[PDB]
C-alpha cells in the first residue's frame, strides 16, 4: 500500500526533532550573558543563533563523512539562508510579527534604528509565505538538513554531499506520503517544501549584498561574521 | 487547470514565435562601462536576449489557464522569471556541446551561435559560465533529463507564487501545484525505475535561481538591463505579439 518508514528513517527524525528543539532557544542565558547599539543587538542575536546552526550541523548524520573544507564550505553558505528559516519559523499571523521571545534585535523597531529598515517587508512576505505552508517540525527539520546538504560551489566532492542529502531527501519523501496515505497530493507538499529552496537562495544573496554594502559605508562586522560571510 | 499537461507544454515548444516586435529589455546604454571596441557585439548579444525574451512572453502568454490570471499577475510572474528562463533554456541547448580534465568550452546562447569559454574570461564572466555548463547542462545530462521534464520545469519556473506583489497568489498556486502533479505522474510512468529523480529535478531550480542573481549583478554592473521599463514591455507584448505558428 504506502511504503512504512524504516527505522533508520524513523530515528533519524526523532534524532533531528529532538535536537530541533535544544538548538531552538537561543538561551544558556546568553542574552544576559553576551545607533550602534540597534545593529549591535543583531549581530550578537546572530552570532549566537549561528552557533546554533553548526553545532545542529555537526551533529547531524553525515557531517563527518565529508572533508573538513567541505565542511567549512557549507556551514558558510547555508548559515543566512537557515538564519531565514528559524526566523520565519517564530513568525505570529495575528501580529504579522516575528516573535523572537527577545524581541527586541529581529522586531522592525531595531532594524529601523539600525539602518536597515528596507529588508524588513522582503523578510515578512517570506516569513508569510513559509506559514502559509503549515510545515511540522518534521518538515521544518528536514528541510534544514537538506538546505545544509545543498550543492554549494567549491566543494571537493559534490557527489558524496549530494548522496548525503538523498537520504534526507528520501526521508522526507516517505514521511510525507505515510502521512498522507499515498495521495497524490504528496508531491505537492513534497514539491512546495523544496521550492522553499530556490526561495532562500535570494535572501542568502540579499543578506550577502547588504555585507557589501555595510563594507562600502565602512560599518563593520564582529569578527565571527566577517569570517563566515566570506567579507 | 485540467487543460495544464505536461503533452500540451511539449506541443507549445514547437510553435515558433512570429518576427518579433523588439523590446529592448536589454540594450547597451548611452553611458556604459564597457569598453567601446566590445559594444557592439555586447549590442548583438541584448539584440538577441531580447528577441528570446519575445519569444518566452508569447510562450507563457497560451499556457493553459495562464492568460485567465489577472494581468498584473501576468506580468510580475513573467517579470520574476525571465533571466532564469533564458539560462535554463541557454543550459538546456548547450548540453549539445558538451563532450562537441577540461570543462565545457561552448555556450549556446542561441542555435546559430555558440560562446567561448575564452570569450567569458576576457569579460570576467568566467565563473557564472561554469556555473551554467557544469551545475545545469552537465547535471541535466547526467540526470537524462528529457524534453517532457524540460517543459514541465519551464513551467514549474514561470508559476511562482512567491513573487511579490501578486494580487491572486492562489490562483498561482493551483496552476503550480498542478505541475507538481503532472511531474510526479510523469515520473511515476515514464522513469519508474529511478528513484528520487522528481527530488532530483527540483533541485536545479535552487542551483538556477542563484546563477540567475549573479547574472542580474553583471547585467546591472554593466548598465544593459532597462529594469524601470521591463515590466511594460510584458504589458505590450502579451496584448500586441502576434501569436505562434505551428509548423506541424
Ligand atoms: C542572461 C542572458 C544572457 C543573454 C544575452 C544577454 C546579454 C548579453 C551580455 C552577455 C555577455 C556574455 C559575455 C560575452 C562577451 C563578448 C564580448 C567580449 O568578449 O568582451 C570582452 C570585454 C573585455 O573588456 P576589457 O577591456 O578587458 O574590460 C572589461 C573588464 N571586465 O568584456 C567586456 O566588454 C565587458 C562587458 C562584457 C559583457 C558583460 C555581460 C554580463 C552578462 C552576464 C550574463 C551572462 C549570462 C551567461 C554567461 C555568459
Ligand atoms: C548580522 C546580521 N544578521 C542577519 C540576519 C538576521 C535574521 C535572519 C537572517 C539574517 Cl542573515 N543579517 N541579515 C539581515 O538582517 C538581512 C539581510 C538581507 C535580507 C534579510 C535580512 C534579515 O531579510 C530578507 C531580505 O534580505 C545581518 C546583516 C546585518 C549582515
Ligand atoms: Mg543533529
Amino acid at each position: 500500500n504506502v511504503p512504512p518508514l524504516t527505522a533508520n528513517q524513523k530515528s533519524l527524525i526523532a534524532r533531528l526533532v529532538y535536537y530541533q528543539e535544544g538548538y531552538e532557544q537561543p538561551s544558556e542565558e546568553d542574552l544576559k550573558r553576551v545607533s550602534d547599539m540597534p545593529f549591535r543587538q543583531i549581530t550578537e542575536m546572530t552570532i549566537l543563533t549561528v552557533q546554533l546552526i553548526v553545532e545542529f550541523a555537526k551533529g547531524l548524520p553525515g557531517f563527518s563523512k565529508i572533508s573538513q573544507s567541505d565542511q567549512i564550505t557549507l556551514l558558510k553558505a547555508c548559515s543566512s539562508e537557515v538564519m531565514m528559516l528559524r526566523v520565519a519559523r517564530r513568525y505570529d499571523a495575528a501580529t504579522d510579527s516575528v516573535l523572537f521571545a527577545n524581541n527586541q534585535a529581529y522586531t522592525r523597531d531595531n532594524y529601523r534604528k539600525a539602518g536597515m529598515a528596507y529588508v524588513i517587508e522582503d523578510l515578512l512576505h517570506f516569513c508569510r509565505c513559509m506559514y502559509s505552508m503549515m510545515m511540522d517540525n518534521v518538515h521544518y527539520a528536514l528541510l534544514t538538513a537538506i538546505v545544509i546538504f545543498s550543492d554549494r560551489p567549491g566543494l571537493e566532492q559534490p557527489s558524496l554531499v549530494e548522496e548525503i542529502q538523498r537520504y534526507y531527501l528520501n526521508t522526507l519523501r516517505v514521511y510525507i506520503l505515510n502521512q498522507n496515505s499515498a495521495s497524490p497530493r504528496s508531491a505537492v507538499i513534497f514539491g512546495k517544501i523544496l521550492g522553499i529552496l530556490t526561495e532562500i537562495r535570494t535572501l542568502g544573496m540579499q543578506n550577502s549584498n547588504m555585507c557589501i554594502s555595510l563594507k562600502l559605508k565602512n560599518r563593520k562586522l564582529p569578527p565571527f561574521l566577517e569570517e563566515i560571510w566570506d567579507v | 487547470v485540467q487543460e495544464l499537461s505536461i503533452e500540451r507544454l511539449l506541443e507549445m515548444e514547437s510553435l515558433v514565435a512570429d518576427p518579433s516586435e523588439e523590446f529592448q529589455f536589454l540594450r547597451v546604454g548611452p553611458d556604459s562601462n564597457v569598453p567601446p571596441k566590445f559594444r557592439a557585439p555586447v549590442s548583438s548579444l541584448c539584440q538577441i536576449g531580447n528577441k528570446q525574451i519575445a519569444a518566452l512572453v508569447v510562450w507563457a502568454r497560451d499556457i493553459p489557464h495562464f492568460s485567465q490570471l489577472e494581468m498584473e499577475d501576468q506580468i510580475l510572474l513573467i517579470k520574476g522569471s525571465w533571466n532564469e528562463l533564458l539560462l535554463f533554456a541557454i543550459a538546456w541547448r548547450s548540453m549539445e556541446f558538451l563532450t562537441r580534465t577540461s570543462p565545457p568550452q561552448l555556450m549556446c546562447l542561441m542555435p546559430g551561435m555558440t560562446l567561448h569559454r575564452n570569450s567569458a574570461l576576457q569579460a570576467g564572466v568566467g565563473q557564472i559560465f561554469d556555473r551554467v555548463l557544469s551545475e545545469l547542462s552537465l547535471k541535466m545530462r547526467t540526470l537524462r533529463v528529457d524534453q517532457a521534464e524540460y517543459v514541465a520545469l519551464k513551467a514549474i519556473i514561470l508559476l511562482n507564487p512567491d513573487v511579490k506583489g501578486l494580487k491572486n497568489r492562489q490562483e498561482v498556486e493551483v496552476l503550480r501545484e498542478k505541475m507538481f502533479l503532472c511531474l510526479d505522474e510523469y515520473c511515476r510512468r515514464s522513469r519508474s525505475s529511478e528513484e528520487g529523480r522528481f527530488a532530483a529535478l527540483l533541485l536545479r531550480l535552487p542551483a538556477l535561481r542563484s546563477i540567475s542573481l549573479k547574472s542580474f549583478e553583471h547585467l546591472f554592473f554593466f548598465h544593459l538591463v532597462a529594469d524601470t521599463s521591463i515590466a511594460g514591455y510584458i504589458r505590450d507584448a502579451l496584448r500586441n505579439h502576434a501569436p505562434p505558428i505551428d509548423t506541424n
